[PDB]
This record gives C-alpha cells, structure tokens and sequence, in this order.
C-alpha cells in the first residue's frame, strides 16, 4: 500500500536545528507534490511548506520562511525539511502530506504519520470553524460549518474547500475535496454542500469510527490555511 | 469434402433469419428520423451557436 | 589631406542599392518566413537563417540613408549621432552575414560529412546558444569606431561618416583586423566545410552524377559569391592600409582608388540579394514551402 | 495571474509531461526503423538471428546505431490497410530465397514461388506509402541455389534467360529480374546483397545502405540534395 | 445434394430481402425532406489547438464529461487532455507503438487501446500509486485490433482485422462473445445509445449491425462500392452512417432495412476516414483523406460547411456528448477543436 514515513524527530534545544527526513514507497513518489503540516501541541493544523513535482516551485508559510527549507530527493524517494533556527514555537508533530494535481485530481489524499518536534524553553485566508465540539448521539445526524473570511468560489467554478478527520491517534484523512466530491475510502454517510463563504459538512447516521475532530482547509491561495477544527464528541 | 455444404449452410441460415424482419416503409422511417432532429434542433450547439459566456470554448 | 575622384559616387553606388532595397526586402522577408518554417520543425539551420536574413534584412534598412549620402555628393547631412548608428550598421553587418554564413556552412558539414556523431550540436537551442555568441562577438568586435569620433567635414565638399582622407591609424588597424579575421578567417572555414561536404558527397553511392552536379554547383556558388561581392572591397582595405602604415605622408593612393573603394562597398551589399537566393529561393525544398504559402495566405484572406 | 493554487499546479504538471515528451521524441528519432518483409518461408527467419500472434520487433545494436526491425510478416490481412503506418521508415528489408525458383506455392501448383517473390516485390516497391524509402533486398539459400542450378536450369521459372548454368550468371539475372521491377530509379535506390544463408556481413550491408539513405536524408534537409 | 439446395436458398433468400426492402421504398429521405429549410452555412472556428504529439494520430475519444480526451499515436502514446484549458493531464507510454485505436471508458476510470499487436489494452486510470498501468491485455484476436468501443468497465467491445469482432470481459480477460459473419477486416465499431446493438463495418464493403447479448448478427447493410472506414449511430439509435473509399457516406435505417440517403459531391474522391454526428443529428460530419472535415446537412445531403485546417490526413473525428465542440485529429500531428 502507500506508505509515508517521517523520522528524525526529536529534542532540539531552541537556536538549534534538525533536519526531518520523510520516506516514500508504495507509490509514484517523483509525480506528487508535497507538503509539510504541523500540527501544534493544541492541535491546529499549519500548512508549513509545499515542494512541488519536479521541484517547480517552492513555497512556504510566513512563519517559516527564511528558515525552514523544503527539498525532495526523488531517487531515494524522499523529503526533508531543514529547520534553521528552531524556537519553542515550533513545537509539533510534522506530518508529511501526498498531493497530486491535475484536473479530476484528489489532493491531500494521503497523509503520514508524523514525527515529533520538540524545542524546548496579512491577507491569508481565514477559516473559522465556531464551533469547537459538538457532542451527537451515535445514530443521529451532525452538521459541522465553517466559514471563510473570502469567497473559495474561482472563476473557474471550483470551489476550494477541504474537509479531513483525524480521529484520535491518527494522522488527518481527507474527506472532502473541492466542496462536494468524496475521497475514495470514505463512505457516503459524509456529505458537503455550501457556496461562497459558508460551507457545511453533513454526516448522516454517525458511526463511532466517525468520533475525531473535524478541520476545514481551504486551497485558494498560498498559505494554505486551516481553521480551528470541531471536535465531535460520543 | 462437406466444407461448402457446411458454407452454404451458414450463408442460408443467416439470409433466413434476415428474410423474417418485419420492415417499416421508407416514408415512415424518414419521418421520424426528421422528427427526431427537429425536436432536438434547440439543444444542439453546433447547428445553433452558444453566446460566447456560454460556451467553454471562448 | 586628399582630394577624392568622386566623380561616379553619386551613380554606382545608389544604383546598385535601390536594386538591393527593392529586391532585397521580400527576398529577405521571404527568406525569414522560409527559415521560421524551419525552426518551428526542429530544424537548426533555421536558426542561422534567420540570422542570416534578418542581418540582411537590417543592412537593407539602414541602407537608403547610405543612398542619400552618395547621392548628396558623400555627406551626410544628418548629423554625427546618426553616423555612429548607422553605418556601424551599415559596415558590420557584412561581417555579420559571413559569420553566419560560416556557420551554417559548418553545420552542414558535420551533418553531411559527420552524421551520427553531433547530435549535441545540432539541438535548436543549440542553435540559439551559438546566434547569441555571433551577434554579441562581431558587434563587440567591430565596436570599436565608436570610442572615435566618426564625422568628418574639411576644406572639400564631402562630410564624411566612417571614413577619412588620410585616414588614421585607428584604424588602419581596424582595416587589417577585418580583413584577415573578419573576412578571410570565416571564409577559408566556409571554404574547407564545403570541400568537406563535396568530399562526403562524391562518396555517396546512392546519389546519381545529377544530383552530384547540382550539390557540387551549389557548393561553388555558395563560395564562390562571397568571395566575388567582398574580395573587390577587402582588398582594398589591405592597400590602403598598408600604404598608409608604410608612409602615412601620403593619400596619393587613395586619391586613385577612391572610386574604386566606394563602388567596391556598394558591390558589397549585393549579398543582400543573393544570399536568401542561394540559401532559401533556390532549392525547390524551400520554395515550395514558399508558394504554398503564398498561396495559403491569399486564399485564406480570399475565403 | 487569474489561475487558482491548483490550476496552476496543473500547468506545471503539463510543462513536465512535455518535457518528457520531447526527450522522448528525440530519442526516437535517433533510432533507424526497417520494415521487414519478404516472399514467406524466404530466409527472414535466419536474417533475424544475426540482426538480433501480432507485430514482432527485434532491437539491435551496431557501430552506435540503434536499429529497431519490424517483422510484419505472420499478419494474414489487408496490406492496403495498415502498410501505410510504416510510411515513416529508413529502409525496408526485403528477403528472396534465391532457391525458390525451382519451386511452386503450396496453395498453387502452377503458380512460381519465385513470381510470386517478385509480384510483392513490385506491389511494396511501387507503393505509394514508400516512394523514397529504399530496399535493401537479400538473396538468401544461395549455397542451395548454386547447386540446383546444375540439375535444374532457371528457364524453369524465366523461360527466356538464356545464360550458362552458373550461379554467377543466373544469380544476376535474378537480381536483375527484382531491380527492374523498380519503376522510380531515380528515386529509390535498392541494394542487393547475397546473404547465401552463411554469411556473417549481413549486419553491415544493412548498416552501410543505411549510412547511405541517412545521408541522403541530411542532404535533403540541408538544402543542398 | 445438400450443397445445391443451399446454395439455390441462398439465392431465392437474397432476392426475397432484395425484394423486401424494395417494397419499402415509398420515399427518400432526399424527397421528405425537401420542405425542411436548410441548415445553412456552418461556420466553425479552431478554439483550441492540442499539440504535443510527434507523430501521426490515428485516434481519438472524448470522454463522457465532454471536457477529457484521449488521443493516439505512432509515437506510443496516449495522452489525456484537458480540453478546456490544452493540458497535459496524462501521458502513457504503450508497449508498443502501432496503436491504431483507443477509447474512453464512459466511466472516466479506463482508457483501452492497440492495434498491430493484436491486443486491447486496458489501462486504469485512477490508481492509488498515481500513476497510469495496465490492468488488462485482452489477447484472442488474430488480426490487427481496428476499433475499440466500452460497453462499461468490466465490458470492451472490439473488432479485428481477422474478419470478426469479440465481446470480453475485462475481469477474467476472457472473450465471451466472438461475432462473426464478415469475410473482409473489420474496420470500426459503433455502439447503439443503449449498449444493446452495434454496427460493425468492414472491406466486404459492407455493416452489419449486431446482437450483443446473443452474439447474433440481425441486419446486413450494404451499397458501399469499397471498404467502409467508419460507422457511427445516429443519436437515436434507428439509423447509422457509413463513411467509405469510394468517398461518399450513406444513412443506413434500421427498421427499414434500407440505405437511406448518400452524401457525396462530384470534387471528392478522398476516401473518408471518421464520421460523426451532432446532437439533433441534423449535422453530420466527415473526415477526408483531402485533409478537411466536412460537415453535411443530414436530412438533405447538402455541404453545410468545411473544417479546415489540417496538413494532413484527417484520421479522427470526435463530438462531445453535449455536443460543445467538435475535434479534429490527424495525421499531421495535431488536434484541433472546433466550436
Ligand atoms: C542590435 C540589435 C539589432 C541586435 C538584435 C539581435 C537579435 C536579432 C538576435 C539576438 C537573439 C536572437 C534570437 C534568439 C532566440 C530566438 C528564438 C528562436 O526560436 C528563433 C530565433 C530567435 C528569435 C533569435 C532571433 C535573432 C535574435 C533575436
Ligand atoms: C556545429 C556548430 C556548433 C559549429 C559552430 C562553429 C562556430 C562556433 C565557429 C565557426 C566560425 C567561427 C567564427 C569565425 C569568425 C569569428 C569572428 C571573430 O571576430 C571572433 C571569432 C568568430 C566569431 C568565430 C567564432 C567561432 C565560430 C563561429
């Protein structure tokens, strides 16, 4: 199957540096973009940098930029980050994120499993997701919004609004893609409808395995930005 | 040597069960096919152009 | 310090160029769709054809002020800023077209006489790579004329634009220079490249004695001119030069040349005309990529 | 401008694949195609083995060309209906078994096996799709030519050959008999070699007709053929 | 002798269709429609220029959302485009490169192709890999694959140059159906709007239009004088165009049994290599061995217009499903839509 391993996490003292490392197999790893996204010891998601196939073109959070760089080495089939630098606020787990994009295509579809960086001592879109946990009876129906501080609607008439789970102890997994489309794996009970600036992801029927926060991302415009998440709760 | 026996065989059965088809008159036929692209005239593109803010091509 | 037996200036030379401009414009236009064709095929001697042509191209352009001038009687009313523009034009560029005449010439030879060794060097943007270094080599080379001052006027009527009588000795440098590496250098490589090609061609056991005469008639054609339009000049050059080196005290010689020099430059831009004969107009491979497009394009504003 | 993260993203993957694409294409480019053909059971077979349900292709390597042989025999339909897709070939090999002519088709008691070598002969010669793709033929089984000549003369099959029975003279008439089916001389060339079914030079009198037709080719798009 | 009865059956039952059809021939299509205003002239322009090929193009299919393509050609290529906005979207190397056709499932999951390989190669498009591969090699036939058609994705028709066509099942990669009838190659395919017939044309200067669920042949049309090249289904499914050598192009009716109307013109003698319809099915498009697309008016064999642009044999043509746009391909290396 498609694999993504990340390693070289650890404890760094703060003005220090690591490099992370990230394996690929199991897949056409030279044909995919990458990212890197961290997800904070409070648990938001940050897009971090994204390397593109080919090793196009580079970009990287603000946060970041000026002391993280983002390679690819396609021949060993991996990633790295190079982290200069390194403060406390840095701190997080670094998940290693699959993309592909062409038309029809489903990015962000594959996510690692993270390593652990500990370091110890504008006009970005926002997502804001209210709610912060909404408790649902298994059996029932859930209703999770979020809205976007700008239209994710392109001329072109997509619209650019992800949806992952991350359950508890496990990496994200999309979804939804692009609004309304499903990615392959998820079952139908998930749902997502909205426009503009206000999107909804419906679940019909909630199972137990659905339990995990909910975060929305959206994929206009560079940085890639996540809001809050909602954690579903029972 | 029975091979064109065996020939001659699948040429009349295919001609027999061609025979037995209940055929419409040309009139008809050419009627519907005419109705058939009149009905339709409106939603065809390429016999009735699009607006260029309706067409994907520019 | 002279005194020039100007006497057909104002004839000869206007005569041959609005024979070059009226001819010369479409016969280049055509050469740069020709070598464009050729381009867009991945063929590399359309790179240096279009080189060729557009350097003809641009003599040409330049080239009815220079008529002016002859036919005024050599003066160029206009003033000095125009004469570092134009005829730095008007006497590089034929050092421009040897180049790339040299080079395409070198092109064919290795891919008649060295197929299936230089793939490397046959790439388009290989091509490119090699325009920009013959564009920016000879303009630097032959920059020189404009660190000096190049109009002229004295006692005499004639005001003059990269030319003086006696001349200096910046110059009788320049006239060497472009004697040996700028003409003789490119064309002795022109030159042993058709040698080359001919030699690649007699051994071809495939190509009947017909096709040998028409290749090996070409190849002497495509000498054969460039020597003819740019020897009458270049051998001057050499005379003038050497005699003023020998004793600058004197112009006697360029007092009985000076027609001679002047019709010599305009026989010079007859390569103008005959170089998109012998590269694009002549072999039919072209040509009819020629009429077809001719006639395309009337038919396609015809509908 | 105006594309969104992914479009752009798209693009770029576009670009990549038109990278590859050309890189692709040159390397084809470089390669030499051969179409081989030949009158049946006429020799191909050893050919192959020295120049190593569908279309079968053979690489091979020599003196830095990279060779890719096409044996398109063994495809019991219409020629008129895919012959065409090989327009784009440097040459086309043709085999002839020289020893043919004391024979007859199975399928045909009467009708010369060494006719109906030069009836395809003529019918691939004189195409269309290949009026400037030239032949390079290979008389093969001489060794067993030259001796049934004694035995059996060509008459057999060229009643009006009128030469001794000797494979000097009754192979180049044979040769002579293909060569004159050629009715575009001045376009075409066709190299003729005797394989004789033992020789090791095969190889090479391949290479050579095509260095030859390669040249040809540059003349061509030099400007100066 | 049982070989004379037949033969003489034979005969009395050709004359009995010959006569059957004959007694249908109360009109022409040419005369019914003689009060119908034309069309008028149809004025296409080239939107879109896909270039990338190197080499001739003998294929082409547009996928069911009307915006993919997948296009083929002698370089061993497929590539999938992006209509819209002339992109890349794949490119798939074949194992070997005298493709001669290529088809989109319907799906938008597979791409089928082949040619002097005698095989179909099924491709799978979305795989979790990311990248393009070969799912299935559909291997039986003994002749050069002409055409192939998706039914569904478990399900590929195709026709051979060994003079029948085959139903498999790409699962097991067995054939499950063979058709047989044609005694010359089997050139194209075309399959009905509702999967259940399709008509087959071939060098017997003849179609016949097939039975798919009983492996049967139930009509044999014929009036070409040479091979035919193309055949597509008028958009309901009751009538079907041919495209020959002998460069005309005939409406066949199914009911009628009967050749409906000819589309000819004194100044063609190209062959004709694609042939398509518009949605209404009032347009019906041509590809020519001259390098245009012509475009006929029909339901009265009128020029309704010409697509030029080619410099090269036209070898394909293809309209979207929403009838959007109309793509030229051909031999000259490109493809061109037009709208
Ligand atoms: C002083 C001025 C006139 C010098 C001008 C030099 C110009 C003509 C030279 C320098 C760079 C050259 C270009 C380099 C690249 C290309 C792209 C190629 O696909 C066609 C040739 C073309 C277009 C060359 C044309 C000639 C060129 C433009
Ligand atoms: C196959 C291709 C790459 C062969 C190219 C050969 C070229 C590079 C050779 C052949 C002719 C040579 C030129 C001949 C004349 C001159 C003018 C001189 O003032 C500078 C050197 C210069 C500019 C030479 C540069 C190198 C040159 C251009």
């Amino acid at each position: 199957d498609v694999q993504l391993v990340e390693s070289g996490g650890g404890l760094v003292q703060p003005g220090g540096s690591r490099k992370l490392s990230c394996s690929a197999s199991g897949f056409a790893f030279s044909s995919f973009g990458m990212h890197w996204v961290r997800q904070a010891p409070e648990k938001g998601l940050e897009w971090v940098a994204y390397i593109s196939s080919g090793s196009g073109t580079i970009y990287y959070a603000d946060t970041v930029k000026g002391r993280f760089t983002i390679s690819r080495d396609d021949p060993k089939n991996t990633l790295f980050l190079q982290m200069t630098s390194l403060r406390s606020e840095d701190t997080a787990m670094y998940y290693c994120v699959r993309s592909i994009y062409y038309y029809g295509s489903s990015p962000f579809d594959f996510w690692g499993q993270g390593t652990t960086l500990t370091v110890s001592s504008g006009s970005d879109i926002v997502m804001t997701q209210a709610t912060s946990s909404v408790p649902v009876t298994p059996g029932e129906s859930v209703s999770i919004s979020c809205r976007s501080s700008k239209s994710l609607l392109h001329s072109n008439g997509n619209t650019y609004l992800y949806w992952f789970l991350q359950r508890p102890g496990q990496s994200p997994q999309l979804l939804i893609y692009r609004m309304s489309n499903l990615a392959s794996g998820v079952p139908d009970r998930f749902s997502g409808s909205g426009s503009g600036t206000a999107f909804t992801l419906t679940i019909s029927r909630l199972e137990a395995e659905d339990v995990g926060v909910y975060y929305c991302m959206q994929h206009l415009e560079y940085p890639l930005t996540f809001g809050a998440g909602t954690k579903l709760e029972l | 040597n029975t091979a064109s026996i065996a020939q001659a065989r699948k040429l009349v059965e295919q001609l027999k069960m061609e025979a037995n088809i209940d055929r419409i008159k040309v009139s008809k036929a050419a009627a519907d096919l005419m109705a058939y692209c009149e009905a339709h005239a409106k939603e065809d593109p390429l016999l009735t152009p699009v607006p260029a803010s309706e067409n994907p091509f520019r | 310090g002279c005194h020039v037996d100007s006497r057909v200036d104002h004839l000869f030379p206007p005569s041959l160029y609005i024979f070059v401009i009226g001819v010369g414009l479409p016969t280049n236009c055509l050469a740069l769709w020709a070598a464009y064709r050729q381009v867009q095929q991945r063929n590399e001697l359309g790179v240096y054809l279009m080189n060729l042509s557009i350097a003809d191209l641009l003599y040409i352009c330049t080239l009815p002020l220079w008529v002016d001038y002859f036919l005024h009687h050599d003066n160029w009313i206009h003033g000095p800023g125009s004469c570092k523009l134009f005829g730095f034009i008007f006497y590089t560029n034929i050092y421009i077209s040897i180049a790339f005449l040299c080079c395409i010439s070198v092109d064919r030879y290795l891919a008649v006489a060295h197929p299936l060794r230089f793939a490397r060097l046959r790439r388009v943007k290989t091509a490119v790579a090699v325009s920009s270094v013959v564009w920016a080599t000879e303009l630097g080379a032959n920059s020189a004329p404009l660190f000096h001052d190049e109009l002229f006027r004295d006692r005499y009527n004639h005001t003059f634009c990269f030319e003086k009588f006696p001349m200096e000795g910046w110059v009788a440098w320049m006239n060497l220079y472009r004697v040996f590496v700028g003409f003789l250098f490119p064309w002795a490589l022109m030159l042993l490249s058709y040698r080359g090609i001919l030699r690649a061609v007699r051994g071809s056991v495939s190509t009947e004695r017909q096709e040998k005469a028409k290749i090996k008639r070409l190849a002497l054609s495509l000498i054969a001119i460039v020597l003819v339009c740019f020897a009458p000049y270049h051998v001057l050059l050499l005379s003038r030069s050497a005699i003023y080196l020998g004793r600058p005290w004197d112009c006697g010689f360029e007092e009985r040349v000076f027609s001679a020099y002047h019709s010599s430059l305009a026989f010079t831009s007859l390569n103008c005309v005959a170089d998109p004969i012998l590269y694009c107009l002549v072999n039919e491979g072209a040509r009819s990529d020629v009429a077809k497009a001719l006639h395309n394009l009337l038919r396609f504003l015809a509908s | 401008c105006t594309l969104s993260a992914e479009d752009k993203a798209a693009v770029e993957r576009s670009k990549m694949i038109d990278r590859n694409l050309r890189e692709d294409g040159e390397k084809a480019a470089r390669e030499v195609k051969l179409l081989l053909l030949g009158a049946g059971e006429s020799g191909k077979n050893t050919i192959v083995k020295q120049m190593k349900t569908g279309i079968v292709e053979t690489h091979f390597t020599f003196k830095d060309l990279h060779f890719k042989m096409f044996d398109v025999g063994a495809q019991r339909s219409e020629r008129k209906k895919w012959i065409h897709c090989f327009e784009g070939v440097t040459a086309i090999i043709f085999c002839v078994a020289l020893s043919d002519y004391d024979l007859v088709l199975a399928e045909d008691e009467e009708m010369n096996r060494m006719h109906a070598s030069m009836k395809l002969f003529d019918s691939i010669c004189n195409n269309k799709w290949f009026t400037d793709t030239s032949i390079i033929l290979f008389l093969n089984k001489k060794d067993l030519f030259e001796e049934k000549i004694k035995k059996s003369p060509l008459t057999i099959c060229y009643p009006e050959y009128a030469g001794s029975n000797t494979y000097e003279e009754a192979a180049a008439y044979i040769q002579c008999q293909f060569e004159d089916l050629n009715k575009r001389k001045d376009t075409k060339e066709i190299y003729t070699h005797f394989t004789c079914s033992t020789d090791t030079k095969n190889v090479q009198f391949v290479f050579d007709a095509v260095t030859d037709v390669i040249i040809k080719n540059n003349l061509k798009d030099c400007g100066l053929f | 002798s049982e070989l004379d009865q037949l033969r003489q059956e034979a005969e009395q039952l050709k004359n009995q269709i010959r006569d059957a059809r004959k007694a249908c021939a109360d009109a022409t299509l040419s005369q019914i429609t003689n009060n119908i205003d034309p069309v008028g002239r149809i004025q296409m322009r080239t939107r879109r220029t896909l270039r990338g090929h190197l080499a001739k193009i003998y294929a082409m299919h547009w996928g069911t959302d009307s915006r993919l393509l997948v296009s083929a050609s002698q370089d061993g290529k497929l590539i999938i485009w992006d209509s819209y906005t002339t992109n890349k979207v794949h490119a798939i190397p074949l194992r070997s490169s005298w493709v001669m056709t290529c088809a989109y499932a319907p799906s938008g999951n597979y791409v089928a192709c082949g040619g002097l390989d005698n095989i179909c190669s099924i491709y799978n498009l979305k795989t979790r890999e990311g990248n393009v591969r070969v799912s299935r090699e559909l291997a039986g036939h003994t002749g050069y694959l002409s055409c192939c058609r998706f039914l569904d994705d478990n399900q590929i028709v195709t026709s051979s140059g060994d003079t029948t066509c085959a139903l498999w099942d790409i699962e097991t990669g067995q054939q499950t159906t063979t058709f047989t009838g044609h005694t010359g190659d089997v050139m194209s395919l075309s399959l009905a709007p509702d999967t259940r017939l399709f008509v087959s044309g071939a060098c017997d200067a003849s179609a016949k239009l097939w039975d798919v669920r009983e492996g049967m042949c139930r009509q044999t049309f014929t009036g070409h004088e040479s091979d035919i090249n193309a055949i597509c289904f008028f958009p309901n499914g009751n009538a079907f165009a041919t495209g020959s050598d002998d460069a005309t192009c005939r409406l066949f009716d199914l009911r009628a049994d009967q050749e409906l109307m000819t589309y000819s013109h004194d100044n063609i003698i190209c062959g004709i290599t694609s042939v398509s319809f518009s949605k209404s099915g009032r347009l019906l498009l041509a590809g020519y061995d001259d390098f245009n697309c012509n475009v006929w008016d029909a339901l009265k064999a009128d020029r309704a217009g010409v697509l030029a642009g080619h410099d090269n044999r036209v070898s394909c043509l293809g309209v979207t499903d929403d009838g959007m746009a109309v793509a030229t391909g051909s031999w000259d290396s490109f493809l061109k839509i037009w709208n």
